[PDB]
RNA sequence: GGCGACUCUCUGGUCUGUAACUGACGCUGAGGAGCGAAAGCGUGGGGAGCGAACAGGAUUAGAUACCCUGGUAGUCCACGCCGUAAACGAUGAGUGCUAAGUGUUAGGGGGUUUCCGCCCCUUAGUGCUGCAGCUAACGCAUUAAGCACUCCGCCUGGGGAGUACGGUCGCAAGACUGAAACUCAAAGGAAUUGACGGGGGCCCGCACAAGCGGUGGAGCAUGUGGUUUAAUUCGAAGCAACGCG
């Protein structure tokens, strides 16, 4: 596996940048394992705070199918 | 005299749900483990979840319903005989549904049982 | 036993009829070692059996067999603290031997003084759909649909 | 101790790198002061879910339990009190020194390389394996239970007893401090061999299951118990005594 966000070179992951999060959450909308998506325990953290701020403001759903 | 419907299921040890309703969730016939005159633990079987589906498909089936759609809601007990019981007359399950608290702990269950 | 199955023997088809079948049957009737007697029962049942009826006493016999002979039978199983019986299909071998048990046992219960007429009776009421063997199939057969549940 | 949705406000510490500055300014620390899970307590709120007590239903010889149905305090909030836990790594703090191997968290430097990436090195955590050494053994092993030095706390057979008395603290519950008489010849730790388990695994036997025929009921024979007798001779007692010597 390899990071997304490592190997592209994002260094800060935007809560409002939706399609690059919808990468990294379930069609039932949970968010993904570093396990799934081979993402850095770093960038792990900063894209849940995104997800969580997106979810916030309805960008991205808490549940969905 | 309704076209399409719905059932719901829900499954946890053993327990599962599967009412026949409308499209805007109005009842018609029901579906839900038992029902049938058994009792104890021939209620909780795979069995008398297939003879409560069909009890309630042929309770609907009166009132000129053709097509079942049904949910998905994790698995459980008698879940897939009683799909294979409402496939006597044939129908769908697209959707899919949860019962999960969003808290690990949203409400505290009730305590382990020491048995 | 608990090494595996063992062989089953065999016993030889009969000096009228022709048929491993009602071999079974004398034994089955037999007491003591008695062979002789459980013959003379047999072979005097199936005159009687021909005469009343006027059809070769064999077939009535293997008409009866098949009302006789259970399919499915439940099995006592403690799962707990209350016993499930749980039913089973029955093999091949089995339904014979079940078969013919039963004739033998309520052929034996009847009102009837000789074992001859007892014996032809009753194989002439199995094929008649009623009786007490039959009514015994009948009963294993409830019970067995009564406890579909369990597999 | 603990801390897990999100956002903002206020705010503490740690790590890395750099060495411009300071120039032993350090370590430990009785008493003291503070913080301190849960339960508990006070006042005022709140109360979905859960649920001590309590009630009912079962279960059972009984069942003031386990299981079921309810359900009060409490669990939550504010403020105050309490100050204890197997508050555990059952391992005081500080410092140095003493093979390796491999994960992982947050950094740093350096390779050929455009990065990504790979590789090497390195700091501080966090794990696993394992040298020497240590250990009663189990085990510990650069996150030492090794080798050293400093300072603090604590132990001195088991009971009696964390009790009594006194004292301090506390609204109370209680906490802390803490004996003796008397009594025993053991309490203990680790490991070993067994046996056992309503532990696990694998097997076997008319052990069960599948069958067939009995016994237990009757009369009688026989042995035994008991009772009786002048004596009812002695011996055999679950299986493995009782048509046995
Ligand atoms: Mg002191
Ligand atoms: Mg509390
Ligand atoms: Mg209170
Ligand atoms: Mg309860
Ligand atoms: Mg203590
Ligand atoms: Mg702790
Ligand atoms: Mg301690
Ligand atoms: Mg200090
Ligand atoms: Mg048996
Ligand atoms: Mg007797
Ligand atoms: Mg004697
Ligand atoms: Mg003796
Ligand atoms: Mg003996």
């Amino acid at each position: 596996k390899v990071c997304y966000f490592t190997s592209n070179g994002i260094t800060h992951i935007d809560y409002k940048d939706v399609d690059l999060l919808k990468k990294f959450v379930s069609e039932r909308g949970k968010i993904l394992p570093r396990r799934v998506t081979g993402t850095n325990a770093k960038y792990q953290r900063k894209l849940t705070a995104a997800i969580k701020r997106a979810r916030q403001m309805a960008l991205l759903p808490y549940v969905s199918g | 005299n309704i076209e399409s419907g719905i059932a719901h299921i829900r499954s946890t040890f053993n327990n599962t749900i599967v009412t026949i309703t409308d499209t805007h969730g109005n009842a018609i016939s029901w579906s839900s483990a038992g029902a049938l005159g058994f009792r104890g633990s021939r209620k909780s079987t795979p069995f008398a979840a297939q003879m409560a589906a069909e009890t309630a498909a042929k309770g609907s089936i009166e009132h000129g319903l053709k097509t079942l759609e049904v949910t998905v809601k994790g698995p459980g007990s008698g879940r897939e005989a009683a799909i294979r019981a409402l496939q006597a007359a044939g129908l769908e399950v697209t959707a899919i549904r949860d019962v999960t608290p969003v808290p690990h702990n949203g409400c505290r269950p009730p305590k382990r049982r020491r048995v | 036993p608990r090494k595996g199955p063992v062989a089953k023997r065999d016993v030889l088809p009969d000096p009228i009829y022709n048929s491993k079948l009602v071999s079974r049957l004398i034994n089955k009737m037999m007491i003591d070692g008695k062979k002789g007697k459980s013959q003379t029962i047999l072979y005097k049942s199936f005159d009687i059996i021909k005469e009343r009826t006027g059809n070769d006493a064999m077939e009535v016999f293997e008409q009866a067999l098949k009302n006789i002979m259970p399919v499915l039978e439940v099995k006592a199983r403690r799962v707990g603290g209350a016993n499930y019986q749980v039913p089973v299909e029955v093999r091949p071998e089995r339904r014979t031997t079940l078969g013919l048990r039963w004739l033998v046992n309520y052929a034996r219960l009847r009102g009837e003084k000789t074992m001859e007429e007892r014996l032809a009776n009753e194989i002439l009421d199995a094929a008649n759909n009623t009786g007490a063997a039959v009514k015994k199939r009948e009963d294993t057969h409830k019970m067995a649909e009564a406890n579909k549940a369990f597999a």
